[PDB]
């Protein structure tokens, strides 16, 4: 399963942040919440102007988001992991992800 | 003790998406959030023009100073369309003026001051995409063809007059555009038809409907009323004898519970009788401008359907 | 106070037999099984000679 | 002031109107 | 808590640090990155740093001309609150000698201190990860919960009785 | 020209680009500070007033004092609007408000009278020598400072206390009818209307997003090159992100 | 930066923001409530304008009095059509809004303090410098003009009704200190629910949806359904639903 | 010390004539005298639009005050085509801004001051003339009918991208004006054909080519980017995907090195990114007015090409 | 009121996830791979020549 | 101290006989509709003028 | 001020266009 890199992502740090993104030529609205307790990031997923989130997920360290939800039609078939840039036992924070602050959150596509 | 301002609410949606049932944009007023972003107090310039013929009624409206966030959410959804309503009145309720989908928008920021532009259209999408394949024999009922076609345009009916016991001359096919193929039936039947604040509306020319509406200097009117012709063009005459040919002119204070195939009852010094109505036209400027209505009329000579 | 409250039990309640194996459905039937390290197939092509 | 040019724009798309439709039997 | 090379405030070279831990630092305090952000930023004469013109301080306008002790405190005091952390300026003893020519001012200046943001790109990690058992002691128990009884037993044995 | 000649050239290209980083760096620095606040003490000082000038500390709340004001005044504004009606005559609709304007008239001197160490126009002027500290001059680079920063000013007045104004002209005339002095007049208009916790935070909104430009994937698009790898952890990372991740080619 | 200033420039904008909800509340609730009526005395008084000015109490029809009013002036015009008639066409002419102005002053050293005008509601009466009177009158002024009240005025000669207030001015210039000087202007207003149903004509609204935050509503915006309170739940419980159903 | 002055220079050359090989409006430019009437130090306005579409790029300019020998040698050539260039920069350059043909020409000299009209076509002459009548079999290769057809065009290729291995699925037949026949092509494939500055651009739809340009405000931008819709109308969607639907509007100090068919990157504090080219239009006020130009941007979705 | 039951659906949240691939952590990892046979590794010391 | 650098052939300087006044003035613009709430950034600045009377 | 009259006639022209070209599947 052949894959390139093909998209980075960054955040500010806004708790309740909402954007559009493009991947592999289709384009999905992605929201991120900040939980408090468990100091962690929600991430959901849908198609534009959905009435509710396709796949909601909690984002960690080297685990493969994506992997028990690539059997629908609207959800990207490529690779969506986060990894450190820094010392390998850092864990992902709120305003360290980013190309630079420590935690790369990149997406990667198949070659097809 | 007040004065009597104006006040106006504006309203944006999730996008409009066509089914296999009439269009109703009032249910896709609430964005996945829930509350959809409303705009009060921002000073706002709109024209919003209607008529009783196949284009469907379009208005335009201009915003100054929007948030970032707001204009975010409309660049995106660009390839969308969003469903938007309009309310206006004086400071005390506010009647619906327009529905319908924001067809073009666009922003400029030149330092001191942002402008948003948007160009909204009355049911646009359906009445230019409802293709129809229909055919019939000698023989059939007229009054069977025409329901069948409109169910096929997907919206509701919001009133029609049918035929009674008329009956096809002649074979006859449709295709194309079903909006299309009802106009074309118009010319040959001495009907209207015409979609308006999503509803549609097949009625007889030359006839009219009660007094819904009465004008006079209580009722806020604005100047007497002026002669002027309905059309920019006179046709040849033998001097169907029943059509419109005759109109005249009034403007009121701004007004949304009015609609361009109602009937208004004309109370002045030196006109009075009944009129139809065929055009009308809502201005406004919240900080400075007019808000007021200008409605065409049109004399009527048919049965009082 | 005690129905908002309620409604935490019931929460519970759901979120407990939503992981069981009996009460696993659609999605969630994904991230049980997905636990032991497998997924369900997807779009599959056909082999001739 | 802009009223000043809405009126004159109003009044030549008046004219144009009328150039294209015109006469006719129909 | 701009970070850079620490420069030596007492020689000038870089601080390798003393014979014992000798090395390289990185100036973390902000007090001292901007005690050396300042001492860059008046050392360098206006011009003279090639790959930037505009750098520096123009020594040549006021050396070696009549110069008005006024219009020359007002520069010292301006270059200084170009960096954006900068609070206040609290004192200024500019004193000139006709004598020798000379003219020699003191002031101090006021900075705050900030967080550190992350750690991931220094040195250490702020987490405690738990640490596997061992032997049979998972399947089977743990003798210090026979060890810490005992312990309470004895205690309470020895608080009974008055001493 | 002559060789020689280059060199006066580039005098005029430093010195001139020079003098705009300055101003520029400056006024960067303004509207980047978020806890300042700039305070203006028209009149009242002496009259009840004086208990919001002992408030300010000289480092995040400043206040700003006149050696004379010669007048000040205030006028609000509204807007009506009126229809006509058949009875040749005409009836009124809404009417709206229009904002506020503010303008004073004030003079530095340089020879004082009352030098207050708190006003912070006089947070270096020397105490026994007062027309060599240059009094009228200090007063212009922190005006001007304040309004090309875009500041939300507020205005204690003895009448009454005015917010979110701000500053939209000034002069400044050295006319040879007094001297030794800067005839100072200003205008104000009111202007009418990340962190913290996630309780109070609502949904936002950020709109279409491309690739980060800080990281890779924007040089392959600008054509550059990846940034190495500082080794540590080696044999470890290579062998899962190579697998995982792969590389934009 | 530091953590004391993130606490400082929460301090700048807790403190900015709460002048808006002082004075923006304030506005909101004088307009509404319609029953309180502003009246202003210039000039009049004293020749036999008295009789009307004792009928003002301190709740409903309050009364400002000036310290002095210098000038005041009112205008009326008309414009007509700049081409000749056609011949009686007399109608070629329409009316103007008439225009209202006056000049004035509030001191700080007042010869009257009669306590029926609204300035004076709580002065004090052995020193009137530390009432602040000047202070107390703007304060009035704008909440008057903000708020868009339809003034009546009492002048020399005749009375005006239905004046709005539409620009104002204040100055503190270096002679005659301790006073203020006030200038104000006002047009007409050619103005034109719980009432007698026989006094009620038949209203229209236009078309309209579901009101309000409703049990309906609520599944739009994808509000749960509020709980209903116990107060009995063994009668229509077996009803409600069957007849009405629920949304979804 | 100087400051930062506007230059220009205008040309004015032999009638063009159409023969049987591409034609370069540079060979031109010199008169039968030899060197050709140039224009440099009146008070000058013009304004050219540039697109990629079927129609040519025309560009309006206006004069005042010129001498009676270059009005008498337009008077002359009125029923001919004479080439002209334009040229704009600051005072040390000229960068080429447009080139064609005078299409209209007229004097109005009432009083004081005259003032000379023009509008320039960029090769309206080619576009609106060129017959074509070909056809071909099942099989043949369309790489092939592209080509065929270009040559006939008569105009030098500025750049094309060929199709591959693609054949064609039908007999097809090609006649009347060559571009009204390229123009239907590139509807059933995803290609966009437009003639500009006298070069033929023919390229797909969605995908785009380097950082070209730079846009900052080092780079003389003039105002923050705003986010503008590329169409006055909206679409109907499925919601081919790749075709355009968004896009974002630039101004700058005026560039004639720029064409709607390249690629810019956009560097601001908001927006971010790389984007197509789809509009141009140039603006000047030698004495008074604007000396800018204004981009419109497309997004992009398809492969880098 | 109404700010603790925020804390009870944070952690009701966290709860859920600790049961899938993604968003265990600590003791509750283990559990998680542990079905696989991999256990962590104590404190090491290092070796060489 | 400045006045002494000039040269009379690269830094030319200009001295009047009388300088009877000068004035400095700069100008600010804003938007005159309410804002939408900080959106700090409806504001402008205009180029700052510069005049005097000599002899 | 031909500037002010410009900014309408693109205005008129662009509803114009818009009324032209709206809706449809092509």
């Amino acid at each position: 399963r052949t894959v390139v890199r093909t998209f980075d992502f960054e955040l500010s740090g806004y708790p309740d942040e909402t954007f559009r993104v493009v991947l592999d030529s289709v384009t999905y609205e992605l929201r991120f919440m900040w939980n408090e307790r468990d100091e962690s990031w929600f991430m959901s997923l849908g198609d534009i102007g959905a009435q509710r989130p396709t796949i909601t997920s909690k984002l960690t360290c080297y685990s493969d988001i994506l992997a028990p939800y690539r059997y629908l039609d609207n959800v990207p078939d490529g690779n969506l992991y986060l990894w450190p840039l820094g010392d390998i036992r850092t864990r992902a924070g709120r305003f360290n992800i980013g190309p630079l602050k420590g935690i790369q959150m990149t997406y990667s596509s198949l070659i097809e | 003790m007040r004065a009597m301002e104006r006040t106006y609410t504006l309203v944006i949606g999730r996008p409009v998406v066509i089914g296999e049932k009439p269009v109703n944009i009032e249910k896709f007023a609430n964005t996945s959030k829930g509350d959809a972003y409303e705009i009060k107090d921002l000073h706002i310039e709109f024209n919003v023009k209607k008529d009783n013929s196949k284009e469907p009624n379009k208005g335009y409206v201009t915003v100054y100073n929007l948030s970032d966030e707001v204009v975010n959410y409309l660049s995106v959804n660009q390839r969308e369309s969003l469903a938007v309503m309009l309310h206006a009145g004086y400071n005390g309720d506010e009647k619906l003026i327009f529905s319908g989908t924001v067809e073009y928008v666009e922003d400029d920021f030149p330092e001191e001051t942002r402008t948003t532009k948007f160009i909204l259209g009355d049911g646009t999408l359906n009445l230019t995409t409802a293709t129809t394949a229909r055919s019939y024999r000698k023989g059939t009922p007229v009054n069977s063809v025409l329901n069948d076609l409109i169910a096929d345009l997907k919206l509701p009916k919001g009133r029609v007059i049918d035929f009674g016991n008329q009956t096809l001359q002649t074979s006859m096919a449709f295709t194309g555009n079903a909006s299309q193929n009802l106009a074309n039936l118009a010319k040959n039947t001495g009907s209207t038809f015409s979609v308006q604040d999503g509803a549609v509306y097949w009625t007889k020319e030359g006839s009219r409907f009660n007094v819904m509406f009465e004008i006079s200097e209580e009722g806020g009117m604005v100047g007497t009323p002026t002669p002027k012709q309905p059309s920019s063009s006179k046709k040849l005459i033998k001097a169907h004898d029943i059509k419109e040919d005759v109109g005249m002119t009034v403007s009121t204070l701004l007004n949304g519970a009015i609609l361009p195939e109602s009937t208004v009852y004309l109370n002045t010094r030196y006109h009075k009788g009944f009129y139809k109505v065929a055009e009308l036209t809502h201005r406004g400027g919240y900080e400075t401008g007019d808000w007021i209505t200008e409605l065409g009329l049109v004399e009527t000579r048919g049965e009082l359907i | 106070f005690n129905e908002r409250e309620y409604q935490l039990w019931l929460l519970m309640g759901s979120v407990y037999y939503a992981q069981t194996m009996q009460g696993a459905e659609g999605i969630y039937l994904d991230d049980l099984l997905g636990k032991r390290g497998i997924y369900r197939l997807g779009k599959t092509r056909s082999t001739g000679t | 002031l802009r009223n000043m040019v809405r009126a004159v724009v109003d009044e030549n798309n008046q004219f144009n109107f009328n150039m294209l439709i015109q006469g006719g039997p129909n | 808590q701009f970070k850079d090379l620490l420069l030596d405030p007492l020689t000038g070279d870089l601080d390798f640090g003393t014979p014992g831990d000798r090395g390289m630092r990185l100036a973390l305090t902000n007090q001292l990155s901007l005690r050396q952000r300042l001492y860059l930023r008046f050392a360098i004469w206006a011009g003279d740093w090639y790959f930037d013109e505009t750098f520096g301080f123009p020594y040549r306008t006021f050396v070696g001309k009549k110069t008005v002790k006024a219009v020359l405190d007002g520069r010292i005091k301006s270059e200084v609150r170009q960096e954006p952390d900068v609070l206040q300026i609290t004192d200024f003893q500019s004193t000139m000698d006709v004598v020798s020519r000379s003219y020699k001012c003191f002031f101090t200046v006021v900075t705050a201190e900030g967080e550190e943001i992350s750690l991931a790109f220094v040195g250490e990690d702020e987490y405690q990860y738990p640490t596997p058992p061992e032997s049979n002691v998972q399947l089977c128990g743990d003798e210090g919960v026979i060890i810490n009884f005992k312990n309470k037993l004895y205690y309470l044995i020895n608080f009974r009785l008055p001493k | 020209i002559s060789p020689a000649q280059q060199a006066q050239a580039d005098k005029r290209a430093r010195d001139a680009a020079a003098a705009k980083r300055k101003q520029d760096t400056e006024v960067s620095n303004a509207k980047s500070r978020e806890d300042i606040q700039y305070t203006m003490f028209v009149s009242g000082l002496r009259r009840g007033r004086l208990n919001e000038f002992e408030r300010k500390n000289r480092t995040d709340d400043l206040a700003i004092l006149f050696d004379s004001v010669t007048t000040h005044t205030y006028t609000k504004d509204y807007n009506k609007s009126s229809y006509a009606v058949e009875s040749k005559a005409k009836a009124s609709d809404h009417v709206t408000t229009q904002d506020g304007k503010f303008t004073f008239s004030g003079t530095v001197t340089d020879s004082p009278y009352l030098i207050d160490p708190r006003n912070m126009i006089d947070r270096d002027t020397d105490k026994e020598n007062p027309m060599l500290a240059r009094r009228p001059a200090k007063a212009i680079e922190i005006l001007e400072l304040i309004a090309d920063s875009h500041q939300l000013v507020t205005l204690v007045t003895e009448d009454n206390i005015l917010s979110n104004y701000v500053i939209t002209s000034f002069q400044v005339d050295r006319s040879s009818e007094a001297g030794s002095s800067i005839n100072v007049q200003v205008t104000l208009e009111e202007f009418r209307f990340r962190t913290s916790d996630p309780k109070k935070a609502k949904n936002a909104n950020t709109g279409t997003k491309q690739t980060a430009e800080d990281g890779a994937v924007d040089d392959s698009a600008k054509q550059k090159r990846q940034t190495p790898y500082i080794g540590k952890n080696a044999e470890t990372k290579e062998r899962w992100e190579n697998a995982a991740i792969g590389t934009t080619d």
